[PDB]
DNA sequence: TAAATTCTGATTAGGAAT
DNA sequence: ATTCCTAATCAGAATTTA
């Protein structure tokens, strides 16, 4: 019994109104236009939901019908527009996963605005789908998907992998993973900027120079030097004792071997570099000073039960912890470096056994225990690309299985203002309850120097090409250090002057005080060190390296090719001639290291390669060896200071770095670049204080992003 | 009246 | 016979460079 | 030892060729 | 169009010195 139109045709007047691009002078045109459709015995009406056939052995399609016609081919023909299953997004696989009890559920779909047009005879049947707002009371949900075979409280849409809701003001912000603050610095003055009040309040990382570089930075941030999962253990410790302790003069008492009476309570943590799990303070002993101050397990202090309270008490009342519910925003970069390209010795058919790549999980842990508002995630491009994406497919599996809306984008830092390229991925997440932001657009061009993978071409933040209009010029590294004075090989002095006022517009921008950059982590009045020249100071190269970078020319694109000793040869292959005996330095070493050679079938030119003023450096990275990249400065013997790669990746002047210089070039290779950070800040804070507008996905930055 | 100091055992 | 299978379906190019 | 020094893979977007 | 090849990836690991 064939599929045929049930009912008289669509009014000619209201079938060319309701679907115009049916009729008139490669879209299939309609003859005319049916309300219903029968197919095998059972009858389907305009707005059903039905599963229609899909491949072999896949899962049935999920389609809401929007036109019954008959085409201009004599062909009967609907018109669905399609709802996605989590499998179908981009999640694929990572529909499996779970973050904290939540899984995804198999009756939630997501209402797509992707149409098709298929005959009639692919409808297999109905199916009741409900709409379930998700702010409802979570009563009346139950009863409303009670009544469902599937539902949906959110749309999908390609672009941007966006799942989104149907149809002065202070803020928190905890940063996981902080490192030495780039993203928090630049989330709090793009969110300045737009009239929100954001504060870092929480930083965590185990590296204590970084600590030591957000604190100096950030005084009031509480800034904790620890693992994340450590940090997370706390959280859930700390909520009990809040919920335990919350609302003359002492007479001596004997002491036990190794008992001592205690002054105060000035920390707490659990475990830690030598200590197992459980709950330590750090106590202060009466009599004693600080420096004899130590970490006790919490078993050790029932004999001073109020300094527990006090200390509970205390820091309840400034929140020195957060609880659920106190923490706004939840941004995080974890680690990269089982992920990147440059680790050549990453495992892609275990991608969760790094512990690096751990982090991943532990940061959506975190946001599942404190249910922020908003959730800002950051790593490389690779995260798309290794193991087929599994962990960035993992991120964003947890938002959604948390009924958090989500975005998912990749940014160039370049576009921002700087001279890198480094593209980086941007996930978005917010409650159900709040404005998912949206993604700032290039107010820059840049020097492309990499493209986004095949699978995720549509999540690039850039202007399309029919479309873009005419923004600011690329900036090259000469805008960005020409400024800056000359410095040695050995140059160890912490803070030293300028020797000269500054030359650019991206050299005035990269000088700006806090007070001019918004930041008002000092709170009224400047902080220190604005005005100073802070480490600039180069990788101090050993005598075999400095010798070699002395020798290679002041040349455009001069490497260690141009060392006397070696010649090009047929495909540009590098050998010796051996016209010239190998030549040595003063330390018996050859000028030119075998590794040089052997360097990618010897066609590398980054080896001992010097950078030029009209070039861009593609990522500033944690390492500064000249060994294997294009790191020595133009004009001066030595490799790029840490300085000159902070102003490239947009850091300020005035944010100061501490510990070792190698750690220092650490703490700003893994930053988020501070433009980056401030662009995505104002869209946090126009979406947070909910004066953004429009679904739109994509946001151009006010002009006044730009000052003058 | 007057209370006892408060204590702790300290790991050493 | 069988059903027929149904039909389940470029984007326009990103523009980061200044003149292409 | 722990510090320094020496080495260097697996993919893939996109660019040259044709 | 097709092949081919380059450039690009918030390095780790082995080995060699103090
Ligand atoms: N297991 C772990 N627990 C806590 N922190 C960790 C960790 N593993 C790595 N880290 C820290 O995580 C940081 C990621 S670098 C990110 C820096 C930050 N997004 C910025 O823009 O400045 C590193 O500094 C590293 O010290």
């Amino acid at each position: 019994h064939e599929p045929e139109f049930i009912g008289s045709p669509v009014a000619a007047d209201e079938a060319r109104s309701n679907w115009p691009k049916r009729y008139g002078r490669e879209e299939l045109k309609a003859r005319c236009h049916y309300r219903s459709a029968k197919v095998d015995n059972v009858v389907y009406c305009l707005g059903d939901d039905v599963y229609v056939k899909a491949g072999e052995n896949e899962a049935d399609y999920i389609g809401r019908i929007t036109e019954f016609f008959e085409g201009t081919d004599q062909c009967h023909y609907f018109t669905c527009r399609w709802f996605f299953r989590a499998e179908d997004t981009v999640i694929n696989s990572l529909v499996s996963i779970s973050v904290d009890g939540h899984k995804h559920d198999p009756r939630r779909v997501f209402l797509s605005e992707e149409k098709n047009d298929n005959v009639l005879d692919c409808i297999i049947s109905k199916v009741k789908i409900v709409h379930v707002d998700p702010n409802m009371d979570p009563k009346a949900k139950a009863q409303l998907i009670e009544s469902c075979d599937l539902y949906y409280d959110m749309s999908y849409s390609v672009a941007y992998s966006t799942f989104a809701n149907i149809s002065t003001r202070t803020a928190t912000l905890l940063d996981l993973y902080s490192g030495c603050g780039g993203m928090s610095t630049g989330l709090c003055l793009g969110a300045a900027l737009s009239g929100l009040k954001l504060e870092t309040r929480w930083a965590v990382d185990f590296n204590s120079f970084a600590c030591q570089s957000l604190k100096y930075n950030h005084p009031q941030t509480e800034v904790r030097n620890e693992k994340a999962d450590e940090f997370l253990a706390l959280l859930k410790e700390w909520a009990v004792l809040c919920k335990k302790y919350v609302q003359q003069a002492d007479e001596d008492s004997p002491l036990d071997k190794d008992e001592f009476v205690v002054e105060k309570l000035v920390g707490i943590c659990y475990g830690g570099s030598d200590r197992e799990n459980g709950i330590y303070f750090k106590v202060q002993w009466e009599g004693y000073g600080p420096e004899e101050d130590t970490w006790e397990p919490i078993d050790n202090l029932s004999d001073c039960p109020q300094k527990i309270r006090e200390f509970v008490q205390e820091g309840h009342k400034r929140k020195i912890l957060p609880l659920p519910g106190d923490v706004d925003v939840i941004c995080g970069g974890p680690p990269c470096q089982g992920i990147s390209g440059f680790n050549r010795y990453r495992n892609r058919d275990e991608p969760l056994k790094d512990e690096k790549n751990k982090q991943m999980v532990t940061f959506m842990d975190i946001v599942a225990y404190l249910k922020p508002k908003y959730v800002l995630m950051e790593n490389v491009v690779d995260i798309l690309k290794f193991a087929d994406g599994y962990l960035g497919k993992y991120a964003l599996s947890c938002l959604v299985a948390m009924k958090y809306q989500a975005r998912l984008g990749m940014m160039v830092a370049g576009c921002y203002g700087l001279p890198q390229f480094r593209m980086r991925v941007f996930l978005w997440g917010a409650l159900s309850s709040m404005v998912l932001p949206k993604y700032p657009l290039p107010t820059y061009d840049v020097v492309v120097r990499g493209g986004a993978p095949n699978a995720f071409s549509q999540c690039m933040v850039a202007y399309d090409e029919t479309q873009k209009p005419s923004l600011k010029k690329a900036l090259l590294l000469g805008d960005a250090i020409s400024d800056l004075p000359k410095v040695q090989n050995h140059q160890p002095n912490d803070v030293m002057e300028y020797g000269g006022s500054p030359k650019t517009e991206f050299q005035r921008y990269i000088r700006l005080s806090r007070k001019d950059m918004l930041d008002w982590s000092f709170g009224e009045g400047a902080g220190p060190d604005e005005g100073k020249l802070l480490d600039h100071q180069p990788l101090r190269l050993n005598n075999d390296d400095y010798e070699r970078v002395q020798q290679i020319p002041v040349k455009k694109g001069a490497n260690f090719r141009d060392l006397k000793g070696v010649r090009v040869g047929a495909n540009n292959i590098v050998e010796w001639d051996p016209e010239i005996e190998r030549v040595k330095l003063s330390s018996g070493k050859p000028l030119v290291p075998d590794y040089a050679m052997s360097f990618i079938k010897g066609k590398s030119l980054k080896p001992f390669g010097r950078l030029w003023w009209d070039e861009t450096v593609p990522t500033v990275v944690t390492r500064a060896e000249p060994h294997n990249q294009v790191i020595i400065h133009p004009t001066q013997a030595r490799v790029l200071t840490i300085r000159e790669n902070a102003r490239l990746q947009g850091f300020p002047d005035y944010y100061r770095l501490f510990g070792p210089i190698k750690e220092k070039y650490i703490q700003v290779g893994n930053a988020v670049a501070v433009p980056v950070a401030r662009a995505l800040g104002y869209c946090l804070g126009q979406a947070y204080l909910g004066e953004s507008e429009g679904s739109d996905p994509l946001y151009q930055l006010p002009p006044s992003f730009t000052s003058v | 009246s007057a209370r006892t100091k408060q204590t702790a055992r300290k790991s050493t | 016979r069988t059903k027929q299978t149904a039909r389940k379906s470029k984007a326009p190019r990103k523009q980061l460079a200044t003149k292409a």
